[PDB]
């Protein structure tokens, strides 16, 4: 395993910490074609679907016709499962919290399928997605929203409960952008929803609609922070800016060198967005520091997970990620925490050096909290030798603590296991 | 089925009421290991 600890790639950006992680690569690489689909993300780390453009299977997949069809594929690229549809177009692809692959039509037909078998629960979106089509949807474990071709959007309590309800009120001026916030992230603890009209920002809640003005031009793609405190939008002109969740002034802003077609715009923290903009991958950080990925695929299509975003290519996943705080903490670039003392004590353990040891006893004070900081931060790696490492870490100040809890670094055994 | 409920009652109580460590330990956790043994700890 050549993946087990890829932490060459590390970055600091706004001084921020951002991790590339290389976790597969393919022997098929020739053989596939990713410039012709788009794919969506995994946020429980389920499947990541593959949905293929019928715009775009033209010259190389040649299908030429209306009858789309998601490949279902694990993080490793292998394709477990394949569906077509005989429904027409699809909208987009979403995952529920029990790894349902959900399928949303144009014309709000919705399907939930939850196994190889290719069995599915039925949904359906409001009416407005018949009469005027849909025009967007996100998925999310408290139900499923979308906008319609009527710039009204609708809502459920559930996404395998097919009752609709209008979520909010169309707008009377000109639709640029919009953006889906859940109830994790909203301040309603609700559905809210952000619009972009007339160069003006509106936020719609389940009672009431706020309107704020911001002074930029035309907008284009939208993307909310996973925290609920700000949101970043994009404009036509190239100028992104940072919005506050109460708004009396912006937060942030980039200058750009030229206009550009943010595609595929999402978080990847709360630091910093990620842009697939065609063929080129741009990192924006908080300080509007901006950093590049190049591949050699015609188009790069990003995928929008949970905390993170994957880029996809055909030789290996690149997952891009706003480092984590319990992270930052053990595997940082020059981190000044006890918790990167304790990875410190694992290299030198693994060098068999002296020093493993007096790492543990100089931060004795906070050695608590440096292992409590490998616990967590165990389970948000996805790579063998870095979740061993951290938990070694941890293993090391257990040894030590007075004060520690050895059965949930057991169940942080089992958990990484 | 809710050991977790039961052992708060218990945890809430104090230490005391369970005066002996490894016999309160050893009947929670050979009924389930790991996920009751935590708190079976934390608590005395």
């Amino acid at each position: 395993m050549d993946t087990a600890h890829p932490t060459a790639s590390w970055e600091q950006l706004g001084e921020r910490f951002y991790r590339k992680i290389q976790l597969y690569t393919q022997v098929f690489d020739q053989d596939f074609d990713l410039d012709n689909y788009i794919v969506t993300g995994a946020p429980y780390g389920g499947a990541i679907a593959l949905y293929r453009d019928d715009e775009k299977l033209v010259a190389y997949q040649p299908s030429r016709s209306s009858r789309p069809t998601i490949d279902i594929c694990s993080l490793s690229g292998k394709l477990l499962r394949r569906i077509s549809w005989d429904q027409g177009p699809i909208k987009g692809v979403g995952w529920s919290e029990d790894e349902k692959l959900l399928i949303v039509m144009v014309d709000g037909t919705v399907r939930c399928y939850f196994d190889l078998q290719s069995e599915f629960t039925q949904f359906s979106l409001g009416h407005g997605a018949e009469e005027h089509g849909v025009k967007s949807c996100r998925f999310y474990s408290h139900g499923l929203v979308a906008l319609l071709g009527n710039n009204a959007l609708v809502s459920v309590s559930s996404y395998d409960e097919p009752r609709p309800k209008l979520l909010a009120s169309p707008p009377e001026g000109r639709v640029y952008s919009w953006n889906i916030i859940p109830p994790a992230y909203s301040l309603s603890r609700s559905v809210e929803v952000l619009l972009s009209v007339n160069q003006t920002i509106y936020v719609c809640d389940a009672s009431e609609c706020e309107d704020r003005f911001l002074d930029i031009g035309p907008f284009s793609h939208i993307a909310v922070s996973p925290n609920g405190r700000f949101c970043a939008l994009y404009t036509t002109t190239g100028k992104v800016h940072v919005i506050t969740s109460d708004f009396q002034s912006r937060l942030s802003e980039h200058d750009t060198k030229s206009k550009i077609a943010p595609n595929y715009f999402e978080w990847c923290g709360n630091d910093a967005v990620v842009i697939a903009w065609d063929d080129e991958v741009h990192l924006v950080g908080p300080s509007g520091s901006l950093a590049r990925f190049f591949y050699d695929s015609g188009r790069i299509h990003l995928i929008p997970d949970f905390d993170g975003v994957r880029i996809l290519a055909n030789d290996r996943c690149d997952f891009l990620q706003k480092v984590p705080d319990v992270i930052e903490e053990v595997f940082g670039l020059g981190a000044d925490s006890p918790a990167s003392i304790l990875l410190d004590a694992v290299e030198q353990l693994e060098m068999k050096s002296p020093k493993a040891d007096d790492n543990i006893q100089l931060i004795r004070p906070h050695l608590v909290e440096a292992v409590d900081t490998c616990v967590s931060a165990a389970g948000q790696e996805f790579s063998i030798h870095w979740q061993k490492q951290l938990l070694k870490a941890a293993s090391f100040g257990k040894s030590v603590l007075d004060i520690y809890n050895s059965d949930d670094f057991v169940d942080m055994c089992e958990t990484l296991r | 089925k809710d050991e977790s409920a039961l052992l708060e009652y218990l945890e809430s109580q104090g230490e005391e009421p369970n005066y002996d460590p490894d016999f309160a330990l050893r009947l929670c956790i050979q009924h389930r290991r790991v996920l009751s043994c935590a708190h079976i700890y934390t608590s005395m």
